[PDB]
RNA sequence: UGUAAGUGUAAAGGCAUAAGGUAGCUUAACUGUAAGACUGACAAGUCGAACAGAUACGAAAGUAGGUCUUAGUGAUCUGGC
RNA sequence: GGGACUGACACCUGCCCGGUGCUAGUAAACGGCUAAGGUAGCCGGGUAAGUUCCGACGAAUGGUGUAACGAUUUGGACGCUGUCUCAACGUGGAGCUCGGUGAAAUUGAAGUAUCGGUGAAGAUGCCGAUUACUUGUGGUUAGACGGAAAGACCCCGUGAACCUUUACUAUAGCUUGGUAUUGAGAUUUGAUUAA
RNA sequence: ACAUUACCGAAGCUUUGGAUCUUAACGAAAGUUAAGAUGGUAGGGGAGCGUUCUGUAAGCCAGAGAAGUUAAGCUGGAAAGUUUGAUGGAGGUAUCAGAAGUGAGAAUGCAGGUAUGAGUAACGAAAAAAUGGGUGAGAUUCCCAUUCGCCGAAAACCUAAGGUUUCCUGGGUAAAGGUCGUCUUCCCAGGGUUAGUCGGCCCCUAAGGCAAAGCUGAAAAGUGUAGUCGAUGGGAAACGGGUU
RNA sequence: CUCUAGUCUGUUUAAAAAGGCAGGGAUGAGCUGUGAAUAGGAGUGAAAGGCUAAACAAACUCGGAGAUAGCUGGUUCUCCC
RNA sequence: GUCUGUAAUAAGCAAAAAAGUUACAAAAUAUUUAUAUAGAAGAAUAAUCUGGAAAGUUUAACCAAAGAAGGUGAUAGUCCUGUAAUUUAAAUGUAAAUAUCUUUUUAAAAUGUUCCUGAGUAGGACGAGGCACGAGAAACCUUGUUUGAAGCUGGGGAGACCACUCUCCAAGGCUAAAUACUAGAAAGCUACCGAUAGAGAAGAGUACCGUGAGGGAAAGGUGAAAAGAACCCCGGGAGGGGAGUGAAAUAGAACUGAAACCGUAGACUUACAAGCAGUCAAAGCCGUAAUUUAUUGCGGUGAUGGCGUGCCUUUUGCAUAAUGAACCUGCGAGUUAUCAUGUCUAGCAAGAUUAAAGCAUAGAAGUGCUGGAGUCGAAGCGAAAGCGAGUCUUAAAAGGGCGAUUU
RNA sequence: GGAGAAGCAAACAUUUAUUGAUCCCAAGAUUACCGAAUGGAGUAAUCCAGCUAGCAAGAUGCUAGCUAUCUAUUAUUUAAAUAAUAGAGGCGAUACCAGGGGAAGUGAACCAUCUAAGUACCCUGAGGAAAAGAAAUCAAAGAGAUUCCCUUAGUAGUGGCGA
C-alpha cells in the first residue's frame, strides 16, 4: 500500500514534448518551458481558428475590389447591384472567378450596372 | 516524532539566505517522518446476523439454481484418510476445471485431513460456510448430511 | 468510546429541546432592578419562551446528546 | 387678532373636543391574562381590542394596567431580605 | 569593617522639614528654591572679507580657579610642503596576450533598439513613429525600480522578552503577637463569678 | 453642417454539421422529435480516467521475448487509450468488487545530477632567479655543479607545549600538491627510538580536590575535622669524543 | 616584549576582525608561561546592557515539543450543471 | 497440677491430616516418550519442441496428514534442502505427580460470672493534599502544628448536623491467579517496505563537526558460472584496436540506462533587420505516396503577411519595475481512530441491536453459535413534587405555551 | 554427525581429518588488565604496598593467596574495638510497577482562578509482574477479598457556574 510508481509523469512529459517538436531554443526539451508555451498556443489555435473566418473574407473583399478598379464600379455599388438583381453568388465565389476566368467575372458586372 | 534524530533547529531563522525549517525530520525533507501515512487499525466489523443469513441463502439459492455446476452426492467416507480416493471421487464429479467447495454435514476429520491438499479444494462444513468460498466455487459439492442439516440450519 | 463528545455544560443548563424540534429557554431581564420595569412587560418576561429558528443549529451542535 | 400663549424637563411631531387652566372625589402608579401586530441577525423592545377578580370616579354609558407622546438607563453569574 | 556620595590641590559649599526616606529630628538624604522663592560665583579684537573661536546656569547628581599632565576637542601664528591652481613623468604589484590549472554570487526563458504616449500611475516586450549589415574584444555603469540581507525606520498582532514605578496579585527576607519547646518562686495590677 | 442611396464592420443575429442537459410530446421501453440552455472565480451538486495492493486469479498472456524508457501511426468530447519497430532479457495482467503513502509546476521546498556567469576572476604577499650536466619515454619546476639573490636578537641551531610515523632506505604516480612533475609531509613495502647519572615514576608539600567521624538537608547531597591525593616547586649521581 | 589613537590596503579578502605605515606603555595599577577556583534568572565585570568556547537584554545540548500563531507561503488528474 | 499417698487435670507416646504460591522450614532422589537446550527419518517424472540454459511448450503419469516457503542456468508437488504427521536426551535447565522427608491436631459438642480484644490511637481546633467534588451546606480518608477519648453497659459509618434504625468491628502482619510491560529468544503471519523506501545504519552511530555534553551522513545489483580478456598491435602507462571466454564484452568492476547537459554528420533557413518566439495564411527547397508525372496529399524546414503584454501567488485592480522558481529527475500536504448529526445503500420492524466474554472446529490474528447486561423508539408537560393525550401558567380547557388524533 | 576442515569471501602453499576431524549442544577447565573494582592511591586498561608460600630472594625482581565498606544476626560492656557468617553496592528494559519531588509551552482567542497535570522530567526501591488485596466496606440494594474489562455514562456533581 504504498502506490508510487512513477510511469505517469513521463507519459505526461512524453505527450506534451511530442506535440512542441518545432519550438525555438529550450521550449522544445524542457518540460517548463514547453508546457507553458504549448499551453499558450493552443489557446492562440483557438483564438485564430476563430480569426481565419474575419481573414479570408477581408481577403475576397479586396480581390474583388482589384477586379474591379477597371471599371467605374466601385464595389459598394457593385454589392448593390449584386443584391438589386439578386445574384446570391459568394464572395470567395466571386473572388476565385476573377482570377480563373475573368471574363466570366467581367460579364457578371457588365450585368450588374443595370 | 518517531524517526531518529535531534529537534534543533538546523540553522538559524534569520539571515542565512535558506528556506525556514524547524527540525530535521521535517516530512517535506529527505529521510523524515511521513505526514498522514498508515497507521495500525481495525478492519474487522460484524454484520448484522440476519444480514448474514440472508446472505447465505442468497448465495445458496444462486449456486443451486445451476443443475450442472451444483450437485449432490450420498454419503460416503475416505475411511483410509489418502488423497488419491478423495481425489478419485472429485475428478470423476467435477467438471469446470477450477475450484471445488465440498459441503459436508457434521466435522468428518478423516474427509477435510484427506482434502486439506487437493489443488483447488474447500473442504467446508454445513455449520462453518463461507460467502466467498460459495460465490466463487465454479462447482460445488454436497452430501445429502448436508442438505438435511442445512434445511434445519437455516429454515430457523 | 475514546472519544465521547462532551456536551457544553453551561448550555445545556438553559436550553431545553421539544418534541420536533424547538428550543425553549427562560427569558432574560427578570432577576435584577424590577421596580422601575412596567407590571406587564415583567408579566409576559416571567413566561417562557421559544428561540428563532436561526439559532437552532448551532444549539444542536452544542447539544450533541440532550 | 384666533393659538403665534401654554403643555415639570431638550427638541420635534401634536394638542380648541384642547393633551392648556381650575375645583371636587380618589389611588387603575391594580392581580391572573391575552386574540392579533409593528420593529427586528439573534437576544430584546413597543402597541393591543377583549376576558376573569377587585375597585376608583360618574346618574349612567364609559374611562382608568402612571406621567401628551418620543431619552431618565445595565444582561448573565454570585450574594442578601 | 561594610555601603553610599564626591573626586589632586586652592577659595567656598547658603535657604527650606511641607512631601517622600531614616531614627519630632535628620538635606554632605531622595528633592524644591508656598515648608522655603537661589546666597557666593558664573560690543571689542582677530581676517581685505569670520553663522566658528577669544575677550565683555548654580553651589558634595557640587560652584568658581589652578602648576604640571593628555595617541582628547576647538581657534590662531611660524616653518615646511603636489592638499590645492594643475597636472605630468617614472618605479613596483595587478590589469592586457599566450600556455596550464580553474570559481563565485545571480539565473522563467531572450532572433532585449530608441523617442513621443498610454498603463498597478518611472516600459527591452503595448500604440504610433524613428533608427539600425552579422558577430566579438578592450573600456565605462545610464538602465534592467541590479545582486546581497522575508527593512533595522513607521504601523499592525488582545506577539515575545527585558527594565522601571507610590499599576495589579503573590512571595523570599525582615518584623510583631499567640502557642509548643517551657519549670518552680515572690509580689500587686485587674477583670469575671458568688459570698 | 444639412440631405439621398449604400457598403464595410464582433465569438451578436441567420444558416449548415455535431454533442450534452432541462421541459413537453410520441413510443411498451430504449429512444425518436419540438421548445430553450449551457462565460464564470469563491463555492455547491453530479459523472469518469489513471496508479498500487487484495479476492476473482493453482485464471489468462510472456523466453517463439514480460516489465520499462523509445521512433512512428491511430482512436476517444477531456482526463487518455492501444498497434507496428528499435532497445531490453524476466515477470505482468482482462472483467467485476474492495482498500489508499492513489496523480506536483512553484512552498527564498528536500535530495541528486548538470548548465549559466566562464575558459572570465584568482592561481595566496614587490626576498630573484640563471646556465650547464645527470637521471628518465617524457625536465623552465627532480637531482648535481657553478654564479646571483634573501634572512642573519633569524627566515639559524638546541630543548618544551602539541602532533604520533609524518623519521630512514627502496619502488610507484588513481587521486590529492591551486600548474607541470621522474618529486613530495602522496601511496606501498621494509627498517628505525638501547638510560643507575636526562625527563618522569618515587619520597614531600602550594593553590585545590576527595574525605571515616561530627554536623546540616525530601531524595540525590551540601558543609567539614582527623587523613589522603594534588607541580609550573623542593629532594642521590656524568662529562668529552667517536660510530649508523 | 605587550597594547591600537590616526590613516591606508583589504572587505564574493591571505585573516568570520589582519596587514602596511605609526603611536602609547616600557621597574610596574607591568608583561607572560605552567596549574587551580567562581556556571545560566547564575558567575564575572578599574562598569561599555561587556564577556562567559568566533553568535549573550539571560550560554549550550537533550527532553517536554509536532509549543502556540487572528501572520505569511504551499496544497498535485479530468468533464458536466 | 509447690513434695509423697487418693477423687481431679497437664507435659510425652498409639491414631490422622497437611505442607516450600500465603497459610512452619530445609532438602534429596527415583520417577513423567513432559518440556527447554544438539538431531534422525521423510513420500512421488519421462519423452518431445524452442532456446546458451526448461523447471516452460506439448503428450502422459505418480505422490499427497507433505500443492508452506527458498535454491536449482527461463516459470518445480514429484532436482536439492525443507515442509505434513511423527520423533533424538548421555549431560544440563525448567515443571508437576508419587512416596520419602518436614510440620501440625494427638478432642469436640456444650451456660453464665470475671480478664483481654491493638492509645497520644479514635475525635476536635488551625493550616494543606488526595476523593469527580476549587470552602461551598462539604461528608469521608490521609496528613503538618496542638489538644485529646471510650474499653461491648463499646465504637465507626449511612455526603453539614441531630434522633431512631440498618450495617460493620479499626489503630498487627502475609497472599497465587485474572492485570501492566518486551529491551529481547524461538516458531509464524501481513491488500507492510524494496535502496531519496525500509531501523540512523542491506556497510554504522562508522566517516565527519564541536573543548565537552552532543550532533550526524552518503555509498545495494557483471555473468548461469571469473570461465577476470592467453597471445598480438599503438602507448611510459592508462586506455583502445584484434585474437579468445561467454547466449551476449554499445555484458570488461558492471543489469534495464531516460531527462537535464555536451557532441558529430546530413537536409533546410539565416548576415537591411526591432519575433513573449507562438498561432493563423503562405512562395521556394528537401524527403515520401498517389495521379503516366508534375499537379494534389501525408512531412520536415521555412522568406513574407495578419494577430498576440510568460507563468504562479496575492489584490478594488498587474506584462507590470508586487511575490516565487538555474534546469531536470525523484521525494514532498484534509488521513486515521471514536462521538454527534445528515444523506445514500442493505436488513428487520412497534420493535431494532448485542458489548465484554464463553464454547466448538481449525492452527486458519477466523466465523458458526452461545451471551440481552445496556442503549435508542414506543408520551409528553411541569423547576420539581406530581399528573398524563394531556400538562403547565391559574380560582378558571378562560385564553394561550409546549404536545397529539393523521405514528 | 559422518566427510571434509584451517572464522566472517576466495586467493598462496602448508597441514590435519575414517585413530572419527571441523561443526552444533551440554558441562568443565583456562579465563591477562581496566571497570560496582573492594590493600592504598590514581590521569580507567597502573604505579605504591602490608603479610604468607616458592623462585640461589637479594640489592624498589617474579608468581600465588589475603587485608574495601554498609546493614542484619552475636563472640564480648551490639556505642568504641576487632571476630563470625548472612544479605546488599553496579549494570541491564531510551519497558512496566510503587514511593518522594514536580513544572513550563497551551486552552480559557488577554490573564491571575482553573485547565493542561500528577504530564514530561528528576530521585529513591525492588519484582517478573508490581502495587493493592480477605470490610470498624459498599450502600438503602442484599449483597460479601483485591485487580482488570463491557455497561451505567458524558450520567451524578464540580468549575472567575467561564473554558
Amino acid at each position: 500500500a504504498r502506490a508510487k510508481n512513477g510511469t505517469v509523469h513521463v507519459a505526461r512529459r512524453k505527450r506534451i514534448l511530442k506535440k512542441t517538436k518545432g519550438f525555438w531554443g529550450t521550449k522544445k526539451s524542457n518540460y517548463k518551458k514547453a508546457k507553458d508555451t504549448l499551453r499558450k498556443g493552443m489557446m492562440y489555435a483557438t483564438r485564430d481558428r476563430k480569426v481565419r473566418k474575419r481573414d479570408f473574407r477581408r481577403l475576397w473583399i479586396s480581390r474583388i475590389s482589384a477586379a474591379l478598379s477597371d471599371t467605374g464600379v466601385t464595389y459598394s455599388r457593385f454589392i448593390e447591384g449584386l443584391l438589386k438583381s439578386n445574384i446570391k453568388i459568394n464572395r470567395k465565389i466571386l473572388s476565385n472567378l476573377a482570377i480563373e476566368d475573368v471574363e466570366a467575372f467581367k460579364k457578371i458586372v457588365l450585368e450588374i450596372r443595370r | 516524532s518517531e524517526v531518529r534524530g535531534s529537534s534543533k533547529k538546523p540553522w538559524k531563522q534569520k539571515g542565512t539566505g535558506r528556506a525556514r525549517v524547524g527540525t530535521k525530520r521535517n516530512p517535506v525533507w529527505i529521510g523524515g517522518g511521513i505526514a498522514l501515512g498508515p497507521k495500525p487499525r481495525d478492519y474487522s466489523y460484524r454484520l448484522p446476523k440476519k444480514v448474514k443469513k440472508l446472505a447465505f441463502k442468497s448465495v445458496l439459492s444462486l449456486r443451486a439454481a445451476d443443475e450442472n455446476s451444483f450437485k449432490v452426492i450420498e454419503n460416503f467416507n475416505v475411511e483410509s484418510g489418502k488423497t488419491k480416493d478423495l481425489a478419485l471421487i472429485i475428478k470423476n464429479f467435477a467438471s469446470f476445471n477450477g475450484k471445488v467447495v465440498i459441503l459436508l454435514g457434521n466435522d468428518d476429520q478423516m474427509i477435510k485431513r484427506a482434502g486439506k491438499n487437493i489443488r483447488d479444494l474447500k473442504i467446508l462444513s454445513f455449520d462453518k460456510l463461507r460467502v466467498v468460498d460459495l460465490f466463487y466455487a465454479k462447482n460445488l459439492i454436497a452430501l445429502e448430511s448436508a442438505v438435511n442439516k442445512l434445511n434445519e440450519f437455516y429454515i430457523k | 468510546m475514546a472519544n465521547k463528545m462532551k456536551t457544553r455544560k453551561s448550555a445545556k443548563k438553559r436550553y431545553s429541546f421539544t418534541v420536533n424540534g424547538k428550543v425553549k429557554y427562560k427569558k432574560q431581564n427578570l432577576r435584577h432592578i424590577l421596580t422601575k420595569k412596567s407590571s406587564k412587560r415583567k408579566r409576559n418576561l416571567r413566561k417562557s419562551g421559544n428561540l428563532s429558528c436561526f439559532e437552532v443549529k448551532r444549539i444542536k451542535t452544542l447539544l450533541p446528546y440532550g
